[PDB]
């Protein structure tokens, strides 16, 4: 019944991994993914050069 | 988990809490006096059992 303390200086030895901040594995499953999106978008996806 | 120590004056290999009351330290001490903190950092009191 000691009063212990979770702040987020424990919480940096997961949030602090590479893991976390890769999308590859993300983009991968919705590479394939068996429904991708039907209502799409181009607005202001990728800038052309004039 | 989440920290070292609360007191890091008393704590440490050497230090405060460790001078006054090691006996590694209390050559010069009188052997008659009792004090409540012999037990409490004397090694061979902590590591014989």
């Amino acid at each position: 019944n000691l009063l212990l303390a979770f702040n987020l200086q424990n919480a940096l030895k997961v949030l602090c991994h590479p893991r976390l901040h890769t999308p590859a594995h993300t983009l991968n499953s919705l590479n394939a993914a068996p429904a991708p999106r039907d209502r799409r978008e181009t607005y202001s996806l990728q800038h052309r050069r004039p | 988990e989440y920290r070292s120590t609360v007191n890091p004056w008393a704590s440490q290999l050497g230090s405060l809490g460790d001078i006054m009351y090691n006996s590694s330290y209390r050559q010069t001490a009188v052997p008659g006096l009792y004090s409540p903190c012999r037990a409490f950092f004397n090694k061979e009191e902590l590591l014989r059992n």
